[PDB]
């Protein structure tokens, strides 16, 4: 799947996660600032919310 | 050519000629005004750039101050538009000068721009801050600087010598001093310098008004959609060291000295990674690192100073857009996204109030709901859309500005107030958002004049007309043409009459009351309530 | 003659012929319906009048119930107009029947009038309650009774057998029973009986709605400018015995039995002398002796019952005047008299709020002031006049009525709501008072028809039109003509849409919202606030 | 002086107080109900307010 990829300090860019999943890391509570996107499914935390997906393609938007 | 060469106290510069429909302008971009705040200098107030041998290339914007990049909506102009466009660096303290062509003879008035971005983001290089049209059309000198943001600018361990706080504001000041010293080199008149900013930019302006060491650096102030006494604009000392220590612990750190020492060893990106954790939480329109009331830069809280301050001999221009609160709602409030019409249920509304109005008793939200509910139509989604957009709008902007405006006028200043209510035809946010926070700028800077952009004819006029307003204020401390009938007169805002004008494609229209009924809630009554709900614990 | 003779279960009566422009009417005035509540019977529920030998003279109103006489403005119609006109007696339980001429054949609908007067005053004999025009114009039977007021009607030692309380309401009931039994003797139809009252009169009506033993005594209810759930309309048990005991001590008294025994020995006038002492104080629109929530007549508080009650098969007509609060302000609020324009300072305003809104926390008055202040014009005396007239108006009348109206509609009843907004040309109160409490009556009763009074032509029509409205409701439970175009339709009030009509010299106009924003404060929010300010002690 | 005169249970009437003063008894606090008028100057109390006058004539209004 073609997914979004970036960090805290970079623009979003498309990337071939291909085999497997994508993630969308953000601030769990308001303001729900997006903290990053990439390939895989990384742990979250009290402050970090991670939303995982596989199918839709560029789904981690 | 000819006058792209200019010499300032520090050394030689080489500028560049920018093209405008009306004619050329002289730009000098990326002038070093401080010793790069790196290594041991991180968190430290700026030191004046030492003089250089040779000729400095000032044909292009220098790197943007190291900041967080807003990625909410990948590939979306409306957010990406304020994102960093130059590379990202801590070595970022550079400023820019625009000046007419040919360089004026007699000294001309200077406008200084301070960008906003919630004190966590921003850059002088943003396409919407291009000074070329304003300088060409109203022949004045335009200067803007970069100032440190996020932790690099505002992380504070109050009373600390290693991290004093407020250094981002200090960056702004150093540049203002640089202007006294060097603006004549461009035809600029250091005895006529006007400050104008937007949002955090506006809140800064307002703080130079209240910080004596800065009072002799400028003569006029324009605050757009912001103000020092906003609830988001300043943090207390207790709170500030709470946040800095949280950040420290989050980053493995580790005595304030060894704390900051360690902090200074971490990559810049590691610090930005953890910026948003340190927020008290459950809020929209709140930011981790903002100016502190340390007793130094500000001796009391902006509100305290505004009340005592004498303001005779000052002229201020204050204003807001028509829908201040709208776009912030997509950063949390349930049911809000830009990709539909955000028609919320009565139940998403009640939940949003808690978001748009952070840490506030239960009884307090009732009181908000009481005021912002149309009891003839309590469930109307469209009505509840605007309502929460007003709650956020009025709480964070329109009421802090209107308070200020009234306190100034009443205490010596001459104030002029506006409501910007015209939606850019090029606007890329949904229609429900109306005229959102920060969308009067592109007009003020006359960007519609750029022929490679797709603005309408009436709009190109609008910006012209508007630039005139700003220019007339900087020159004279009065926006409306030195002597112009049968043009409607823009009267001064006063504490009683409370007059303002509505800037749109129609001619000037005079209204009374800047959200006068709403603000009486926020300013007069709410604090009497919180005083009581707090002595109920 | 011919039909001035009539016989009722108790005995023979002799009536009198009253003259109207339109034609004659048969009146039977001062019919004894209870054993005079004197000596040992003072404070006791009424006993049915025992039957008499002979023919009772019913050509003239019997004495007014022993009450306080309002003397604020000596020689002033506007106050004197509601003062007792017959002699004053405890022996006062008599009622009156008006009936068409000639006595109808087939049974016709019956209207029963319950007068107001804050539960401390009133009489069926008042010139403004003359039933002659209403009966003549809409051929229906009109009945009104006297009921005990002040202490004689409502002094209660809850749980007492010697002074149970609520006996004034009991007087009303006895008369309603009398009507079931005897109205056919006048062409009246006991299966179609409508209650209509004003103020305390309205609040009574509302209590017969909520007291099961009365539900089978009438079929329709009209409440004008009042309601059982008004803050002045009911008192608690604790409060009530506080007041009765205060009165006792004040009068030298002295076990509830020996307390009431002693109380019963005092002249009536000694009791009225001390009526106004027992009030909790610092208030306008509050009265010493009013109905108690004893668990008997009312099993719960009017509010509690209204919420649970099922109301299917009921039709109610509810309304208010345009300026309910106005005239009460001259009984305390600083700066208010009828003899000027009562243009108050911002400071008399703030002081008045404490008066017009009795015992309520400091934070609560702020909240009122917050709502009723025009922050564009905070000092405008004329504006502060109306504002306090609304505070009192909405708190005591318009919001209790509007709550009720919404709760009924929502729970089975069919409701029709009006705002009476036309000032009598003969009105004798100052102009600032507008259309004051109790000045729609003279029109309802068609008094403008009286040629010896000085009403205008349009007005004589107005009353006619209005009487039709009332008559159509009593007959059908729907005010607007059985089938009448192109006449504007008076729609039913509902909880959501909230439709009402504005009765004035213009045709019916339909408005939405009975002071909907103000009432959301009084009904929704204020109690959430007082809940908190009380758990702050 | 010609002054107003009445009780708790009677209409106001004019009367010749002549030599000396008039009074206007009322409820000290709101509602400031008028409780009587007559000749002289009688004590008040916590609940009773008495306003005295001599000159104006029917001044105890
Ligand atoms: C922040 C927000 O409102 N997001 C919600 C999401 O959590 C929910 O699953 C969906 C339901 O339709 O709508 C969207
Ligand atoms: C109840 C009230 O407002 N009465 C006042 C009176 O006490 C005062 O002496 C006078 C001042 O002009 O105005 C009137
Ligand atoms: C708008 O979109 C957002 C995210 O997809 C969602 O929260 C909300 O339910 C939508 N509103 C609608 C469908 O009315
Ligand atoms: C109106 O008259 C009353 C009593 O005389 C007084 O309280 C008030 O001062 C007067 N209002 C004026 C003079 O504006
Ligand atoms: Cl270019
Ligand atoms: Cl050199
Ligand atoms: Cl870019
Ligand atoms: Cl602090
Ligand atoms: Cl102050
Ligand atoms: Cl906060
Ligand atoms: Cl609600
Ligand atoms: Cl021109
Ligand atoms: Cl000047
Ligand atoms: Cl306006
Ligand atoms: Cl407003
Ligand atoms: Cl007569
Ligand atoms: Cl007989
Ligand atoms: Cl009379
Ligand atoms: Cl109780
Ligand atoms: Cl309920
Ligand atoms: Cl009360
Ligand atoms: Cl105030
Ligand atoms: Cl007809
Ligand atoms: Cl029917
Ligand atoms: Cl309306
Ligand atoms: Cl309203």
């Amino acid at each position: 799947t073609m997914c979004y990829s970036h960090t805290t300090t970079s623009r979003a860019i498309l990337t071939n996660c291909g085999e497997n999943s994508c993630y969308r890391k953000s601030r769990r509570h308001p303001p729900k600032m997006v903290l990053g996107r990439g390939c895989g499914c990384p742990p979250g935390d009290d402050n970090l919310e991670v939303k995982c997906c596989t199918s839709p393609d560029k789904c981690n938007y | 050519d000819a006058e792209l060469l200019v010499t300032v106290r520090g050394g030689r510069l080489r500028g560049i000629r920018l093209k405008t429909p009306g004619g050329p302008v002289s730009a000098f971009l990326g002038i070093p005004f401080a010793e790069p705040p790196m290594g041991p200098r991180r968190f430290l107030p700026p030191e004046p750039k030492q003089p250089w041998s040779g000729v400095v290339d000032a044909t292009t914007f220098q790197s943007v101050c190291y900041q967080y990049v807003d990625t909410l909506y990948p590939g979306f102009e409306g957010t990406e538009m304020w994102n960093p466009n130059r590379e990202l660096s801590e070595d970022c303290l550079y400023l820019n000068v625009w000046t007419p062509y040919p360089r004026p003879t007699s000294p001309t008035p200077v406008l200084v721009w301070i960008y906003g971005g919630g004190f966590y983001s921003g850059a002088s290089s943003l396409d919407v801050y291009d000074g070329r049209f304003l300088v060409q059309a109203e022949r004045t000198v335009l200067v803007s600087m970069n100032y440190r943001v996020g932790a690099f600018g505002f992380l504070a361990l109050p009373g600390s010598r290693e991290a004093p706080g407020n250094v981002g504001l200090l960056d702004q000041r150093l540049a203002l001093q640089w202007v006294q010293e060097n603006v004549a080199a461009f035809g600029g008149d250091p005895t006529s310098v006007t400050l104008f900013g937007e949002s955090a930019g506006a809140a800064s302006v307002g703080m130079h008004l209240l910080s004596p060491p800065s009072r002799g650096l400028f003569h006029r102030a324009v605050l757009q959609s912001g103000a020092p006494n906003g609830p988001w604009a300043t943090v207390g000392m207790g709170e500030a060291r709470r946040r800095a220590t949280q950040l420290a612990h989050l980053v493995g750190c580790p005595n304030d000295t060894e704390l900051v020492a360690c902090l200074r060893t971490r990559p810049a990106q590691v610090l930005v990674n953890h910026e948003w954790h340190v927020l008290p939480q459950e809020s929209v329109f709140r930011f981790s690192f903002v100016p502190v009331v340390d007793g130094d830069f500000l001796s009391d809280t902006p509100e305290a100073l505004i009340n005592a301050g004498d303001f005779h001999g000052l002229q201020v221009l204050v204003g807001v857009v028509k829908d201040e609160g709208s776009y912030f709602l997509v950063y949390g409030a349930p049911g809000f996204s830009k990709d539909n019409e955000s028609l919320i249920s009565r139940a998403e509304f009640l939940a949003g109030v808690r978001v748009g109005v952070p840490q506030v008793s239960d009884l307090a939200a009732e009181a908000v709901v009481l005021h912002y509910t149309d009891w003839l139509h309590p469930e109307d989604p469209a009505r509840l859309r605007e309502a929460l957009s007003d709650v956020v709008g009025d709480h964070n902007v329109v009421c802090p500005v209107a308070q200020l405006a009234g306190r100034l006028a009443a205490q010596g200043a001459r104030v002029y107030a506006y409501v910007f209510e015209h939606r850019a035809s090029t606007l890329s946010w949904p229609l429900w958002m109306g005229v959102p926070h920060g969308y009067e700028i592109e007009f003020i800077f006359g960007i519609p004049l750029d022929p490679s952009r797709n603005y309408t004819a009436e709009e190109k006029i609008f910006a012209q007309r508007l630039m005139r307003y700003w220019a007339n204020f900087a020159r004279t401390g009065d926006p409306n043409e030195p002597r112009d009938p049968k043009a409607p007169q823009w009267p001064p805002y006063t504490a009683g009459a409370q007059q303002y004008v509505s800037l749109d494609l129609r001619p000037l229209e005079v209204r009374r009351g800047l959200r006068a009924q709403a603000c009486a809630f926020w300013n007069r009554f709410l604090p009497k309530l919180l005083s009581a709900t707090d002595t109920l614990d």
